[PDB]
This record gives C-alpha cells, structure tokens and sequence, in this order.
C-alpha cells in the first residue's frame, strides 16, 4: 500500500482553480473539465451516484467528518409527498477556516454541479445554499455562476438533458457562527432564530419546512461530481484507509506564507507547514503549539506535531481532530494562555443562549480565562475549570458547547505549567 | 496562451449594493414552481 | 398490540411508539426533573434538566424530548444521571439572584425544591452576576426579569394558548433576554396563567406581591363562579382571609388554567 | 448594544419607512424562493434590504417587514436583535469592522486597531463627528489566511499593515472606492512569494475518467 502520504500532484488535485489565477466562469469552468458528462452520471441513477461516493471513502469537510455517502443515503426513499431539498452549508464560520470561501468565489461551477449531482442522488428538487452574509461579494460571484447554469440547460427544468428538474437558490447569513450548525442553519432559512434543533427528528426525516434534507458541507458537495467522473476507486487511493481523498488545508498563524492549499490526506502535519506555508516563524524549533483543524480542535504542542498526520484517525489519537484542517500556528512568542483566551471570547459572543449548559456555562468559562490570563486566581481553579467544562460537554442541544469545552481542556492537558506559572507571579505582586 | 501570473476574479470590484438582489430578481424567470404546503401560513 | 417495552431502572414498562423517556418514567411513578417541559405546551428541551442515562449509551438524553426505543433501560438514578443533574442546577444558579427572602416565589419554587432535591448544596462561582433590567408587561404580572431562567414557557404559553404572538426572546447567549423588546402590555384574558407556569419568581402576581408565603395558606378546593365554564379552583386563604386564586386540574373544563376574571 | 426598545424621536413606530417601488419588485422575487405557505423563510433577506435601502433598521423598518410578510412583529424583533449584521442604532457612511479573533491578534490586528483610531480619532464602538465611520470589532470573517484584515461596508481589506489601512481611511474620505483584496504583494490566498501548487496547466475535459462514464 501507501505508506507515506503528501506530495500531491497537480493532475490529482480536484479544485484547480483555488487561486483564482483562471476564469472562474462557466467558460472556464468548462475547460477545466466542469460540467463535463454530466448528463451521463444523472442518468446512471442515484445508486450508483451513492456507491461512487460510498466506495470513495468521502467523510463530510464540515467538521464532524461523517462517511457522506451513507449520510446521503438517507434519503434514498421514496417521496411521501413532501419536498426533498439538499442544503449546502456556506457558512464558513470556524475561525483559521477560509476554504469555503475559495471554492465561492473561484470554482463556482464545482459547486453548482455538486448540487446538481449531489442533489440528484437524494432526489431533491432544489438546492439552498446557505454563505455566510459577510462573503457578499463571493455570493455574488456565486449568483453568476447559477445564473450561467441556467441559461446554458446546465440547472433548472431538464437539468442538462436529462429530465430532472433543479433550483439551486443561494440565501444569505446574517451574521452568525452557529449558523453553521446543520439544524441551526435550517432554523434560519426558515426565518427564524439561529438556534439548533434537538435530534430526533433528523433533517433527512424533518428538515427544512419541514421536508426531507441533508445537510451538505461545501466542500463536500464540491469534489462530490469529480468523484464519479473520475471515480471512487481514484479518490480512495488517497490518504490512509479511512481517511481518504484530497483536503484542503488553512495555514495561519506564525508561519512565513500563510496560504490554502490542496493536500492529500494523513500528510504529516510538519510537511504540511514547511511544504506549503513556509515553516514556522523564526524556525521549526520556534514552534509553541497548533491548532490543526480550526478553533473547535484542542491545541497539541510542538512535540506532538513532530511526528502527527493530518486525518481524522490520526488526529483523534493526539487527542484532538482534523475538524475543518484549518492549522493556527503559534510560535513560542504566544502568549498562550490569551490566545485560548480569546477563543472562548469568541464562543462566548456566538453561543445561541438556547440551552443552559453553553448559555452560562460558556460565559462561565470566559470569566474564569480571562482571570487566568492574568493570574488573577488560584490553582485549585484550574480544576474546577475543568470539571465545568465537563459539564458542558456532551449536555448541551449543539456541539457548539462542545467547542467551546475542547480548547479549555487542550490548554489545560498540555500548558497546566504555564497557568500555575502565571498565578505565581500575580500573587508575588500581592 | 497559458497564464497563471495574473488575478482573473476582478468583477466583483464592480459590485455593488443591490448586485445580489438584483441577480435573484434575474433568476426568477428560469425556477420551477414551488410546492405549497396547502395554506398561506401555520396560522391558517 | 403495538405497545413496545421499555425498561426503567430495570423494571418493564409498555408503552405507545412515540411515548418520551420522560413519559416512560411516569408511568412507573417516577417523575424526571424538568424547568422547560410542559405537558400542556410544546416540547423545548432547552433547559437540559432532564438529562438521563440510557443504559450502554455513552451519551445522557433529554428524557423530555427523546422517543423511546425497544429494549431501552433508564437509569433515573445513576451516578450519571446524577452528576448532570447537579451540572445543569449549577448552571440555572450562577447568575440567578439571592432573592430568596424577598421573592414570592420562595416556598413554592421549582428551582428552590429541585436544588434541594438534585443539586449541590454548595457554591464555587466565584464570579459577578448577570443583571437584567424588569419590563413592563401590564398591572396582572409584575416581572423581575434577572430571576428568569431562559425556559421559554410563557413564550410558549403565549403563542399556543393564549394565542398571542408577543413575547419572544431578544440578543443572544448569556444576554438572551425574555421579553417584548418594545413597550407593550400581555393583557390576554389568559395572560395571568404565566404566573402559574413561570418555575421561577420571574413572573408573580401584583395584586398577591408579598402579601402571603405558601406554607401558611389553606387550600380550599372550590369552583369559580365568574361565568358558566365552571373552572376548578383553589382558594387560598390564611387567617380568615382570601389571598389568592390558583386553578386546579380539571381535564374536562379548564385543564389547568383560569381567566383573569377569574384568578 | 441594548436589546430592548425605547422609543425615540428619531425611532418610534411612526418614524417614516417604506421600501421603494424598485425594491418591492425586488421583494417579490425573495418570496418565490421558498414554498408556499412559508413566506416567513423571507424575513432574514427582506430585513436586510431594508437596512440596504436605509442604512439601519428603526422599529417602523422591523413593524413594515413584519406587515409584508404577515408575520407577528416580535417574530421580526427576534431575528433583528439575534443577528449581528443588522444595525439597530444608525451608523457611520463606513463600517469598518477589524477581525480580532486569535488568527488574526496573532498577525497583529491589534496594530491594525490601533491606527485606525489614530487617524480617525474615535474609539471601538463610535462613530466620527462628520457621521463618516463607524468602527467595531468582529469575530472570524472567513478571511484567516489572509490575515490582518478589516471589512467596510462590502468589501474585505486584507493583507494590512498600519499603513495600508491609513491610505484605505484617506482613500475613502476623499471619496475615490479603494480596490478590495490583499495590500501585500499577492492577489487572494496564494503562498506569498511563489505557489506552491497548481503550477501546471489546468486538465482539459475528460480527463481521467471512468470507463462508462
Ligand atoms: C457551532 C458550529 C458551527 C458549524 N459551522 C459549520 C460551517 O460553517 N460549515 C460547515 O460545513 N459545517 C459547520 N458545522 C458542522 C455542521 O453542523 C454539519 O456537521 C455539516 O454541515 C455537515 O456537512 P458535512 O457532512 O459535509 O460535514 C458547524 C457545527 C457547529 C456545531
Ligand atoms: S450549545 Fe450553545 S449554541 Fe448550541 S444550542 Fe446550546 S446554547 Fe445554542
Ligand atoms: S425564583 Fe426561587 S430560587 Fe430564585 S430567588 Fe425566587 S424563590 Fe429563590
Ligand atoms: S419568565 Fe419564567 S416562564 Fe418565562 S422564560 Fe423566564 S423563567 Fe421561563
Ligand atoms: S425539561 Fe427537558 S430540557 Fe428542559
Ligand atoms: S481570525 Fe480574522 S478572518 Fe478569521
Ligand atoms: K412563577
């Protein structure tokens, strides 16, 4: 098999216009292979649409990472007589997660035919996209795009030729990270508050206006019509068992070229960094901690991401996880414990206030942070952080409380020194 | 030619504040009918 | 013939399909603690006190809202569902006022009771509170709006009873603030039955402010007299005096509601 | 950042609102998105045009959106107050909103912040004498990569550097509509210096494909 994964190829790489360097409408689009046959795989049906994805390998880009195509086969049955929608999340809202925003603006096409052909797996009528209200200028971009689509047959009545008929309408967010949450951004589209919905029902049951839907990532959806062109077999050839297919990869933070790049996956994480982005400011041994896959991932220090691979399995075994592969880099400059610090912060400004365990609870937390930022506190508190962070997680409707709990306890499981370091000296000045 | 030294997405320079409603509007006359749940509300 | 059994603490209970772990767990006799759930209102499953264990599930559920499954045991009292309980108490408590002594609602308090029956008997926030300014809603309901805990009943209430659309819930997060945004009175016939479903000292009677604490009232059990409906009521007195009106369960005239006529 | 309602002079249920003639043809494609039976999936769009005609939202805004779409007006308060977007007190000709979360403080968006209350003259949350900028801190704007970056109005100024945003500032003050993206040397999410990746020529149609198509 494949033992050491990286060094991705051009001609492997699925979203090759991410550096908007090419037309990213549809004349573009269709010289890069969008669009192409399209009609042949609408007509293959939607079994063997959903066996291209299942053998594939594909895991949703969101951030949970769940085998797409037996997410989307939840559909897969016959209609009640309700409406059938496929929703595309656009949100885009972790934060260091900007690659959504590349496959917007610049590989609109890709995303229009993924929910042509994803949507035609479930059999949906129309696609929702949902994009974040602050990308306006990308969800313009967006509406061209649609809007060549139609004109050319490609989407609407008669999809490309072949008999069906999809809608692909783009709505836009007002501000708001939980949002991105699959049932909260259902909620929304409906015209209310952001605020998740219990489970059961699950959307494929009870979705949007209360019809069937699947919530798909971008991302998702997008590599979705190169997948049964090229086939899954090809995308399965890539990244370790389980772990298939091509990622794309946010680095920011402290590197010399903060960049998006397409990767394979299980790339060790150092590779990643020095490859792509440069390396780490001021040099690989400048390097504090990482968060690899977005603000939801608890931070591995320097000695962890010597030898850590970028997947899902991978990363689960570091005690953390891939999420949306977006890596914050922070050299030793960091102030760490004000970085994590400003994490919750930021929970704390986009819990919903529905349930009770993040309405307080996160609030809770943030006051605590901020008084270890300045070691405002004793070290019997550090486990009382910890205990309430516990009692966050896994209580609340949404996993955005879960989000918020994981950066605590990584701080806590790999900077406890730095804490009761930092205590030390406030108490010496009192 | 081939040429990957230079920007191509330069439009939405040119947007402005009605670009996206403006381009919904546009859209209207190619959708498909939508389905109806029987009443004009839930308070019906 | 389609009931389907279900476990609670070990013991075998039949069922319909679609009865919740709540509702599962009453028919035993054992009754789940709840602040957001209502019988009579639409499921919310926001306050997280019903957190249970099913057993073999890494995950507690929210026995007010989750279907029961075949085969399904609940463990009403395990020390997993125990330490929820206890971590959603001190949640509901962190920012809730010490207003004990001068609310109304001291002595015949959800939240009093069930802090003394499933959470802890102590305090580690070490924190300042939340304050909320008070809302004027009409001279029936007086509200001190920091003792509201996000429950979202009278929302309910006043949506599916009432039929009034006007209180809603503004900002979000820990500012998540209960209320009508604009200046507006809640003058429904049946507005005062969101004194009776308020779990907390959040909503209270005007006319009863501080007049009476609920351990030295009789109850007389009586019928009102206002129309011809014949609602069930409660008569509360003390000292040969009428304190208070409260309705009484009755399925088949007035459920558990009165009038504001009545009341 | 009050989320109850006073009335005011200036914003009462009488203060004057209504959307255009335009506007309302614009509205009406809005609701054919959504089914029938479910006009209220419109009120997040509908409200935000209204703020785009405007500039904010007044409660007479809230009350007209609520009238269109028959929907009860608290329903339109909740959405109004629940998202960050819509702009409940009037605001500057330019809303400039610094990202500040931790991959954008850790490129130095505070330097960013800093200077812009320098040459303007304000602090986070006001807005100029003139009614000219408004200035506020934001969350992730999906812009990380690119970071320090601030967003006005529609557009992201990424790449910042003091300087940068200091020439944005007098740009718009004289009028002239500065060109988003980034202010360093590179074009959008590029590695600077040279790509890594997609160095190639784009794949034609048809490659790689399946056998059967
Ligand atoms: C607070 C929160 C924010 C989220 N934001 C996003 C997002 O911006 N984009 C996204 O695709 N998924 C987001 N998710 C995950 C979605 O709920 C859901 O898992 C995903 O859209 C499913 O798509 P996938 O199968 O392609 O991963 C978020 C989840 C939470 C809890
Ligand atoms: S966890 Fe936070 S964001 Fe999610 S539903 Fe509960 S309060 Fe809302
Ligand atoms: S609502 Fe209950 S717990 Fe809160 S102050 Fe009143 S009596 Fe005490
Ligand atoms: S006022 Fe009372 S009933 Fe209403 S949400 Fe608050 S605690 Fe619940
Ligand atoms: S009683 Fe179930 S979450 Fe409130
Ligand atoms: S942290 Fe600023 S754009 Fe993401
Ligand atoms: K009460």
């Amino acid at each position: 098999k494949k033992t050491s994964f990286g060094s991705l190829k051009d001609e492997d790489r699925i979203f090759t216009n991410l550096y908007g360097r090419h037309d990213w409408r549809l004349k573009g689009a269709q010289s890069r292979g969008d669009w192409y046959k399209t009609k042949e795989i609408l007509l293959k049906g939607p079994d063997w649409i959903l066996g291209e994805v299942k053998t594939s390998g594909l895991r949703g880009r969101g951030g949970a990472g769940f085998p797409t195509g037996l997410k989307w086969s939840f559909m897969n049955k016959p209609s009640d007589g309700r409406p059938k929608y496929l929703v595309v999340n656009a949100d885009e809202g972790e934060p260091g997660t900007c690659k959504d925003r590349e496959i917007i603006r610049h590989d609109p096409h890709k995303l229009v035919e993924g929910c042509l052909v994803g949507g035609r797996a479930m059999g949906a009528r129309a696609a929702y996209i949902y994009i974040r209200g602050e990308f306006y200028n990308e969800a313009s971009n967006l509406q061209v795009a649609i809007r060549e689509a139609y004109e050319a047959g490609l989407i609407g009545k008669n999809a490309c030729g072949s008999g069906y008929d999809f809608d692909v309408f783009v709505v836009r967010g007002a501000g708001a990270y939980i949002c991105g949450e699959e049932t909260a951004l259902i909620e929304s589209i409906e015209g209310k508050q952001g605020k998740p919905r219990l489970k059961p029902p699950f959307p494929a049951d009870v979705g949007v206006f209360g019809c069937p839907t699947t919530v798909a990532n971008v991302e998702t959806v997008a590599v979705s019509p190169t997948i049964c062109r090229r086939g899954g077999a090809w995308f399965a050839s890539f990244g370790r068992e389980r772990n298939s297919g091509t990622k794309l990869f946010n680095i920011s933070g402290h590197v010399n070229n903060p960049c998006t790049v397409e990767e394979e996956m299980s790339v060790p994480l150092k590779e990643l960094i020095e490859k792509h982005a440069g390396g780490v400011t001021g040099g690989w041994d400048n390097l504090l901690a990482v968060i690899p896959g977005g603000s939801s991932t608890p931070l591995i220090p320097k000695s962890v991401c010597e030898t850590v691979l970028m997947d899902f399995d991978a990363l689960i075994q570091a005690q953390t996880g891939l999420g949306t592969a977006a890596v914050i880099v922070m050299d030793r400059s960091t102030d760490i414990v004000k970085a994590i610090a400003r994490l919750i912060e930021f929970y704390k400004h986009e819990s919903c206030g529905q349930c009770t365990p993040c309405r307080e609870g996160v609030d809770w937390m943030n006051k605590v942070m901020a008084r270890f930022v300045r070691g405002d506190a004793r070290p019997a508190e550090i486990d009382s952080l910890w205990e309430i962070s516990k009692q966050i997680e896994g209580h609340t409707i949404c996993a955005l409380g879960d989000g918020a709990a994981w950066p605590v306890q990584g701080l806590i499981r790999h900077f406890r020194p730095e804490l009761e370091e930092r205590m030390q000296q406030f108490a010496q000045q009192h | 030619p081939f040429d990957n030294t230079t920007y191509k997405n330069l439009q939405h320079h040119d947007y402005s504040t009605y670009t996206f409603l403006d381009l919904n509007l546009d859209l209207s006359k190619f959708r498909m009918p939508q389905p109806s749940s029987g009443r004009e509300s839930p308070r019906h | 013939s389609n009931l389907i059994e279900v476990f609670v603490d070990g013991q075998s209970v039949m069922v319909e399909p679609g009865t919740t772990v709540l509702q599962a767990c009453e028919k035993v006799g054992m009754q789940i603690p709840r602040f957001c759930y209502h019988e009579r209102l639409s499921v919310a499953g926001n306050c997280r006190m019903c957190l249970v264990e099913i057993e073999k599930a890494p995950k507690v559920v929210a026995a007010c809202a989750m279907p029961v499954m075949k085969g399904w045991n609940i463990l009403t009292n395990s020390e997993k569902t125990k330490k929820a309980r206890e971590g959603v108490m001190e949640f509901l408590l962190a920012n809730h006022p010490l207003d004990c002594p001068i609310c109304d609602q001291g002595g015949e308090c959800d939240l009093q009771d069930q802090s003394m029956m499933f959470g802890s008997d102590r305090s580690r926030f070490l924190e300042g509170k939340r304050a909320v300014e008070d809302k004027n809603i009409g001279p029936l309901v007086k509200t001190i709006m920091t003792r509201c805990i996000q429950c979202t009943r009278c929302i309910r209430f006043a949506s599916e009873i009432a039929g009034v659309d006007d209180l809603g819930t503004t900002g979000r997060g820990n500012d998540m603030q209960v209320g009508t945004y604009i200046e507006k009175m809640f003058m429904s016939e049946l507005s005062g039955n969101i004194i009776d479903i308020c779990p907390v000292g959040a909503l209270t009677s005007k006319p009863y402010a501080f007049t009476a604490r609920p351990w030295e009232t009789r109850k007389t059990e009586s019928i009102d007299v206002m129309d011809a409906v014949g609602s069930n009521i409660v008569v509360s007195t003390r000292t040969g005096e009428v304190m208070r009106i409260l309705p009484r369960m009755h399925e088949d005239i007035n459920e558990e509601w009165i009038s504001d006529k009545t009341r | 950042a009050l989320f109850v309602h006073r009335d005011t002079p200036e914003n009462n249920p009488e203060t004057p609102f209504d959307f255009t003639p335009e506007n309302y043809k614009r509205i009406e494609a809005i609701v054919k998105n959504y089914p029938e039976g479910h006009k209220a999936a419109a009120v997040l769009p509908v409200l935000d045009l209204a703020q785009r005609q405007n500039g904010w939202l007044p409660i007479s805004a809230m009350n007209k959106v609520a009238e269109i779409l028959q929907v009860p007006p608290m329903r339109v308060y909740e959405v109004a107050t629940f998202y960050t977007m819509y702009n409940r007190k009037p605001v500057g000709k330019y809303h400039i909103q610094v990202c500040t979360t931790t991959p954008c403080m850790l490129r130095n968006s505070d330097s960013i912040l800093e200077a812009i209350q320098k040459k303007l003259g304000i602090k986070v949350g006001e807005t100029t004498p003139d009614k000219l900028f408004t200035l506020i801190e934001v969350e992730c704007l999906g812009a990380c990569v690119n970071a320090p970056m601030v967003q006005i109005n529609d557009n992201y100024y990424e790449d910042l550097t003091p300087k940068d945003i200091e020439e944005i500032i007098d740009e718009l003050k004289a009028g002239k509509i500065p060109k988003p993206g980034p202010r360093s040397g590179r074009f959008s999410c590029e590695p600077a210096g040279g790509l890594t990746s997609l160095t190639e020529p784009p794949k034609g149609p048809g490659f790689g494909v399946q056998a059967g198509l």
